[PDB]
RNA sequence: CUCAGUAGCGGCGAGCGAACGGGGAUCAGCCCAUUAAGUUAUGUGUGUUUUAGUGGAACGCUCUGGGAAGUGCGAACGUAGAGGGUGAUAUUCCCGUACACGAAAGGGCACACAUAAUGAUGACGAGUAGGGCGAGGCACGUGAAACCUUGUCUGAAUAUGGGGGGACCAUCCUCCAAGGCUAAAUACUCCUGACUGACCGAUAGUGAACCAGUACCGUGAGGGAAAGGCGAAAAGAACCCCUGUGAGGGGAGUGAAAUAGAUCCUGAAACCGCAUGCAUACAAGCAGUGGGAGCACCUUCGUGGUGUGACUGCGUACCUUUUGUAUAAUGGGUCAGCGACUUAUAUUCAGUAGCGAGGUUAACCGUAUAGGGGAGCCGUAGAGAAAUCGAGUCUUAAUAGGGCG
RNA sequence: CCACAAGUCGAGCAGGUACGAAAGUAGGUCUUAGUGAUCCGGUGGUUCUGUAUGGAAGGGCCAUCGCUCAACGGAUAAAAG
């Protein structure tokens, strides 16, 4: 049988030129209570970890 | 030379396969490289991928992010220098259909400046970059 | 393709047992027991060629000292001796001159006394 | 190159169909690829599910002083089940079109050069008789051969059919290991020619 | 076959999973009361096929041998050198094979006519479409949830009309429900004929090669074995002797062979006897190993070979599991036979071969490993959630800075 | 600093401010504890998307709200002998 996608990582994972690209935790509520250089330095993404591409690689293999 | 008998392949080309439990010579004779004991010397021992023995999953404390957009399904990307394969001398959206470099579901292409080009085309109801259209001028064509 | 074990299995049991040659009992007869058998004597000959050169050493020793304390030196005072006197033959070769010919055994312990002297 | 037939006529080839070096590798994994595609592969085994009978457990799980079983069709006893039980299976292979186009170019030109090759302008049979094939393949020195032409007369293959070492066939159906295992290859100017347009 | 493991669904978990479009196989439409295409029976005609069969080529000598098809020397047929048998291995010994002929009588199929009958209670579709409540189906779990079915309660308009285009409204596009019939391309093998196998060869292959769903077990449903081989030909041992007119054997005879003599080809191992050579009844233990006298036979007379081994140094089996086992921790009475990392699909990496800024076809067609088939897939460009730009792009008031390229 | 997910310090640049005559100081409090990932929803904004088309519903992005999930990397929305 073809190779099934983890639709969970897919929606939380996007491919770049040399890696995979993710988004930062820490950002949904609770956030009145933290500073702002924390609050604007979570926004944005970020990269893979190395430790973690391989995994990653396992769940996603099309993209 | 050139009988049935007297053929050889490439050396390199084949290998013997790994035959596991045959013996302490082999190396690989009794448990066969599985380790003693535990889940993974089972049959059909290795965990689900993605399963950290526990703890939170890598895919699952992280947040969702983003959407997708239909168009783009159907949008299609054209480099410059695929424009040799074009038979003639009008580049459109059919031609590059029957030329094979655009899908013939997609309803819209763009020309991206990537190598290079030689002919002179006319181009018709394709999207071209600032540097494409340079190009294609330079190279003597027009647009629309 | 169907493979019978047959022909080769008998090969390799009948070789084991054809070494076995000799055992007591089942060594001789039995096939697991016979294997067992041929391994350990492998093991001890492995061993006891390295313990042969100790023990024949030891041997020529002991007779060299017997052929000293006839002609009047202890084993270590006539191999200190001819050392000393320079000569190089060695203890298989006295051990060897010291049976079978008392002249010559007489004749070095002289030359390792006179050199001691 | 310019070849020689039996008689002396010239006949131009060119150096696409029969002049390529002999590249081993190639011809051998096109042979290989013909000869796996030749087999049938019809066969099957029973497994411990296809015995008949063994449902049920034979003895009970402690008290007996038994070895603990679950079935009598067991692939440890005697009478059970295949532990890897066979299917029919296909054995074809995918050979690209230019590898196999060029291994027969190389086979090929290793027949010319190794003079196994004989180029003739005509050949025809008068009559569907053995001996009168025989005759003809004699005079030209080609006892154990395979015999191509532009077309494929009835007359000649039924001539052919009983000689042991002959057998006749069409430019167009000419194969790897057909062209090796005969020890010479007889070809008419026109099947050369056609073969010639298809490059091998 | 692709699109595509994509769009989506989902304690947004484990998992489930389309469609549009494109490429093929096959192609076909006809009617609602005077009513069609089509289908089914019956008879006739024509064609084919089938159920027995007939003819069917060509070899001698010599050597070995129980026996020739085998050695050596020469010859013949071939639209027949497929296969089987004959005392060992046959194109020319037999049956056959290629090929050419053949049917009183019966059967199948195809096409065409005649008669039936069906299609065909049905004439443009009302308790219907739609709606409220509860469920089910759709890739779609109540969700923004369209569309289909209906258990319960209701309920239109009827061509200036009505359904759909994924909540809903408007505009456009498209179709006409509440009446029917219809071949091919598709699915399967209890069975019949022919042919085939890098399938098995009596613990294998069907449970069953043999008087097998039998013996046997069970109240019953049900479960379920073991067991092939004399010899080319019985020529299967007349007759004599021991013995109980037994069993069994010894002669004679047959046979190439009887240690091929009846549960009979070959006849391994565990296990059990008889015979010869050496050692062994004052000496303590995984039984061997390194030395080593004597004896017996052979002998090229030896610094040789074979068998045995007085005396002597060292020396607590194997596997598994463990920090660690002679362990008094596990497993094995012994032998022989069987017994455990496979197969299909997808994906990634490494070798190797072809082509190379390109590479490659899938289904399918094809008297078919060829040749066609370019739909599709991978590579050739990134950035961004996205619209959008593009060797750049995103963030920002910023051309600053910074992130991915 | 660190397995990851996270955590900590920071000169300097642009805009708008406050206090000083000025050079200047200020991106919370001498510092190290006062905390909770993801999913699902709520509120404000938006030059994003919008299943024929124009809207809309729904989704996205930025900001923020609802945990003694305290067995505090949190198996279910929901569980004793």
């Amino acid at each position: 049988a073809k190779l099934k996608t983890r639709r969970g990582a897919a929606k939380r994972f996007k491919a770049t030129a040399n890696g995979f690209k993710r988004k930062q935790a820490f950002k949904r509520h609770i956030l009145t209570k933290k500073s702002a250089k924390r609050i604007r330095q979570l926004r944005g993404c970020v990269m893979v970890h190395v430790s973690d591409v391989a995994s990653v690689r396992r769940m996603c293999p099309y993209i | 030379t050139l009988r049935l008998n007297e053929l050889a392949p490439a050396e390199g080309a084949k290998r013997e396969h790994r035959r596991l439990g045959r013996g302490i010579g082999s190396g690989v004779g009794k448990t066969g490289g599985r380790g003693i004991k535990g889940q993974k010397s089972r049959k059909s021992g290795g965990v689900r991928p993605g399963f950290e023995g526990g703890q939170t999953a890598i895919y699952r404390r992280l947040p969702k992010f983003g959407f997708t957009s239909q168009i783009a399904l159907k949008t299609a990307e054209v480099r410059l220098s695929e424009l040799s394969k074009v038979e003639g001398d009008i580049v459109s959206l059919e031609t590059l259909k029957a030329a094979n470099v655009v899908r013939r579901d997609q309803i819209r292409a763009r020309i991206v400046l990537s190598g290079e080009i030689t002919r002179a085309f006319t181009v018709q109801g394709v999207a071209l970059t600032k540097g494409a259209k340079a190009a294609i001028e330079a190279a003597g064509g027009k647009v629309e | 393709a169907r493979v019978k074990r047959g022909v080769v299995a008998h090969r390799r049991h009948k070789k084991i047992l054809a070494r076995a040659k000799g055992y007591y009992g089942a060594r001789s007869r039995v096939y697991r027991v016979a294997f067992q058998a041929v391994i350990k004597a492998g093991q001890y000959a492995y061993r006891d060629r390295r313990q042969k050169k100790r023990q024949f050493r030891a041997l020529w020793i002991a007779r060299i000292n017997a052929g000293a304390r006839q002609n009047g030196l202890s084993y270590s005072r006539m191999i200190d001796g001819l050392k000393k006197a320079q000569v190089i033959i060695d203890r298989r070769v006295l051990a060897d001159i010291a049976m079978h010919d008392a002249v010559a055994f007489a004749a070095l312990a002289e030359k390792a006394k006179g050199a001691l002297a | 190159m310019n070849l020689k037939t039996v008689s002396g006529s010239a006949v131009e080839l060119s150096e696409v169909a029969f002049g390529r070096e002999f590249n081993e590798a190639l011809v051998h994994q096109v042979v290989t690829a013909y000869l796996a595609g030749g087999r049938q592969g019809t066969r099957a085994h029973k497994s411990r599910a296809d015995v008949s009978g063994g449902g049920k457990k034979p003895f009970r799980q402690k008290g007996t002083g038994r070895a603990r079983a679950g079935s009598i069709r067991s692939p440890i006893w005697v009478g059970g089940g295949k532990t890897f039980a066979a299917r029919p299976q296909d054995w074809s292979q995918k050979v690209n079109r230019k590898m196999y186009r060029g291994a027969m170019q190389c086979i090929l030109a290793e027949l010319v050069r190794q003079d196994r090759l004989v180029l003739v302008e005509e050949f025809a049979v008068a009559a569907p008789k053995t001996k009168e094939l025989l005759a003809k393949l004699n005079d030209l020195n080609a006892a154990r051969a395979l015999i191509v032409t532009d077309a494929v007369d009835e007359n000649l293959y039924l001539a052919a059919r009983n000689l042991p070492h002959v057998d006749v066939v069409d430019a167009t159906a000419i194969d790897p290991v057909s062209l090796i295992a005969f020890d010479k290859v007889v070809m008419s100017v026109a099947a050369a020619k056609k073969i010639e347009v298809e490059l091998g």
